[PDB]
């Protein structure tokens, strides 16, 4: 009844609450941690992604996409380019904080905020490979049975149904289990040195933030992996082989969590949650 | 949220030996050090029984400890009347995985040493 | 066209003024007599902010899709409102009067409890011409086109007598006593030195008395454009209509932000509920 | 802001006479009271409000002249006949309130160093 507003709820944080992550750090130079660059990046990507809420949004009522090529080819750029972006920040982060707390002594100059900018500019020129390509391959056709307008990558018609089932299982398989292992691997790694060493660095303060950044790391990956397994599982179970509200299902997760990492630096971080309180309410 | 439980100080006189324990109660993840002092350093020994004493200790004081019951004991030997002071305890403990390092101090049982036999 | 800002609205309404209305419930420190008036002007804000959907759906279909008693609901929602932030505005600006040009009476005659009483007694008042618009207003179709209008129903005549007997009584004449008001504390906080005899004191009372001019002054903005055209009208431009209807529902809704930025009080709660 | 501009103390020999300013520069919406004052140091030597009301410290009094000018938002005090035991350093106050709506302000300047030969 009233979703048509919620829907917009979702839609103004993602796109002013990444905004203001962005903004944050680029502003405030205390804001510079070599973890908050990655965040930087990682709003970037949500940002652009909550760009497209609208559009998806259209193309759920009407059920044919309206818009022209000039906009199907940028949507569908503008999400590979997300779906790339995002989950190589994370898994960056993620072996970010392992060489932070496995590699204390390496990490002395091997984490500075010159390199992370380095690796995040680096994660979308390899984005680029897929996201560039989708702004040439992307095209409107009407199908065929439905007589309604689709978007989405345009393949040679020679061997389509093998290729499209190959990139799919290369984006599955590199761009959601390869990933995710890794994380695995960094993270057990990371919590055996944490449930016995006494203290990781000189200080305790460091010992103490040292913990609890890849605590919030941990959080926000958690989010991540639940949102976007289902709709990674979707479009691999269509793919090997009808009234569906799943589709739509598994990309609202996808949304939620696009929009849901602003508030969680908020709120696992004693630095984001300091900076905004004295920017939104300046005492 | 951490409770320590002291023993064994008081009156005794010079070349006499006491014994100190320590209990470290509470909600706790890990213990990390566990040692006596008094503020100076006097006595102190990690998870893996590794220990450290204090220069004014000249082999007099030995600590060892039960992990298994989160206790700490502190065998005081050929006491002089230059040990009378307030023997604080000491334990390291963390509440969580991803928490602080951070100790709590015992209450202290005092010890004093007079005059000679 | 984009729409989501009227979304955007409904949202910030309805959360920032049951923020506002729960900061002076639940903390004891900021149980001010201006801050029951606050409260009570909220709650007002809150309630008229829960028609926003209302609102769009005719918008949209240009007919009234629900039935007569959400007609008169909602009528009666929409006077509560008109009558209680006004009212509530012209005894702040009273509240305001006693507080910094009669010192010596304000202290008893400023007591939170005593705002009670006369924010019990603003809420009898509105809700009284809110019940009539319960018998008044109602459900009908229109005789030519088919589209059902809710609005208040036996001459046409009585209904231009009411809208300028609305116009006088809820209006012109409480912004008479805010203008009479303010011209004679602006003359006292130019005047005088030290107004309560604690430099503490002194500052606050300048510090609220700036924030309910805001609240007030932002407040005829908002409801101006609207309370002429009812009466243009009545002598007898859509688009202009409801330009008129989004200032005063976006009026609702930055109340909460103007006390956000006006009270460090309300800052400070702001930010230790919401970033601990 | 606001910032006190003090000038005119100095060495000086005894029975020799002084002359000392305080301006009141930056954003006053209105100035209510200025005033020098000299253990703890602050004691009150010379204070006059902006009507023309004067008052002198107990020891002061005679010798030194207080004098405002609304118009400058600066006070002038006339030292004359001064004793080592004058020796001190005067502070300048300046009550003032920077708008409308904002508080009531006590602002302090340097202070001015004088010290009378015997
Ligand atoms: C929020 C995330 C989950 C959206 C963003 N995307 C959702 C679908 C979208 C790309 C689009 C584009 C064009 C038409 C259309 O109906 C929808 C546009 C609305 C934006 N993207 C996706 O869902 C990802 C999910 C996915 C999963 C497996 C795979 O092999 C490829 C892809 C590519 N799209
Ligand atoms: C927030 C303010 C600006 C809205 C509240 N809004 C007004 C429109 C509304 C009452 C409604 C109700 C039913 C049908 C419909 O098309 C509209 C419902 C959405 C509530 N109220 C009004 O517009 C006020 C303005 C006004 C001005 C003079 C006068 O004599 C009577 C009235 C009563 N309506
Ligand atoms: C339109 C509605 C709000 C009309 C309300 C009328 C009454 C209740 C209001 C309107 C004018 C108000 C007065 C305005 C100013 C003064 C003078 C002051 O020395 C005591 C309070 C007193 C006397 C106020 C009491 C309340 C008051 C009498």
């Amino acid at each position: 009844v009233i979703i048509t507003a919620v829907y917009s709820v979702v839609f103004v944080v993602g796109l002013v609450g990444n905004s203001l992550v962005m903004f944050v750090i680029i502003r405030y130079t205390k804001m510079k941690t070599a973890t908050n660059i990655y965040i930087f990046n990682l709003a970037l990507a949500d940002a652009l992604v909550t760009t497209t809420m609208p559009f998806q949004s259209t193309v759920y009522l009407m059920n044919s996409w309206p818009f022209g090529d000039v906009l199907c080819k940028i949507v569908l750029s503008i999400d590979y380019y997300n779906m790339f972006t995002s989950i190589f920040t994370l898994t960056m982060m993620s072996v970010d904080r392992y060489i932070a707390v496995c590699h204390p002594v390496k990490a002395l100059d091997f984490r500075t905020p010159l390199k992370a900018k380095i690796i995040n500019i680096c994660i979308w020129l390899l984005s680029s490979s897929v996201g560039i390509s989708a702004i040439v391959l992307g095209g409107t056709k009407v199908r065929e049975d439905v007589d309604v307008i689709e978007c989405s990558l345009q393949f040679p018609d020679d061997d389509y149904s093998w290729w499209d089932l190959f990139m799919k299982i290369c984006v599955f398989i590199f761009a959601f289990v390869i990933p995710v292992l890794i994380i695995i691997v960094c993270y057990t790694l990371m919590i055996l040195r944490l449930k016995s060493v006494r203290l990781l660095s000189g200080s305790r303060e460091k010992d103490r933030n040292l913990r609890r950044i890849t605590r919030l790391v941990l959080v926000v990956v958690a989010v991540f992996v639940v949102c976007w397994t289902p709709i990674h599982i979707f479009i691999l179970v269509e793919a090997l082989g009808a009234a569906l509200s799943s589709y739509y299902f598994c990309i609202a997760l996808g949304y939620t969590n696009s929009s849901l990492n602003p508030i969680l630096y908020a709120f696992l971080d004693e630095n984001f949650k300091r900076c905004f309180r004295d920017f939104c309410f300046p005492l | 949220q951490v409770q320590l439980q002291e023993s064994g100080g008081g009156l005794v006189q010079a070349g006499e030996s006491l014994r100190l324990s320590c209990a470290a109660s509470g909600t706790i993840f890990r213990l990390y050090d566990m040692g006596w002092y008094r503020r100076e350093l006097v006595a102190s020994i990690t998870s893996g029984g590794s220990t450290k004493y204090g220069d004014s200790v000249k082999g007099r004081f030995t600590i060892s400890r039960d992990n298994a019951k989160n206790t700490v004991y502190l065998q005081m030997s050929s006491l002089k009347p230059e040990d009378t002071a307030v023997y604080y305890c000491n334990a390291e403990y963390r509440t969580g995985i991803w928490e602080e390092l951070l100790d709590g101090w015992g209450q202290g049982t005092q010890v004093t040493v007079s005059s000679h036999h």
